């Protein structure tokens, strides 16, 4: 109900670092394919955790 | 092969993750089928297989 939201700021978004941290049961992606997530730059990103 | 449960969703044409990037990598024109079933009764030892 009171979900958080944060800026990500300057970053390299490599999910490979998270691989031996936990296995994501749900990783559905919309408008962007997961395979292309490593070939992209994002002007704005929000977490919504 | 045998995988972790939370990773069965990674056995699909377009997927990213340790299985879909370093291990198996189903093609984009697979034209087959993926059967997967829980085998915690078979591939699990009381001390961990
Ligand atoms: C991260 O890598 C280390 C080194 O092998 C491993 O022991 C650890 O279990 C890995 N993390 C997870 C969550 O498996
Ligand atoms: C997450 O935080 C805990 C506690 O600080 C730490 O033990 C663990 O290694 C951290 N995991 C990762 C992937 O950074």
């Amino acid at each position: 109900y009171a979900w958080n939201r944060k800026r990500i700021s300057n970053c390299v978004a490599d999910y490979s670092v998270l691989y031996n941290s936990t296995s994501f049961s749900t990783f559905k992606c919309y408008g962007v394919s997961p395979t292309k997530l490593n070939d992209l730059c994002f002007t704005n990103v929000y977490a919504d955790s | 092969f045998v995988v972790r449960g939370d990773e069965v969703r990674q056995i699909a044409p377009g997927q990213t993750g340790k299985i879909a990037d370093y291990n198996y990598k189903l093609p984009d024109d697979f034209t087959g089928c993926v059967i997967a079933w829980n085998s915690n009764n078979l591939d699990s030892k009381v001390g961990g297989n």
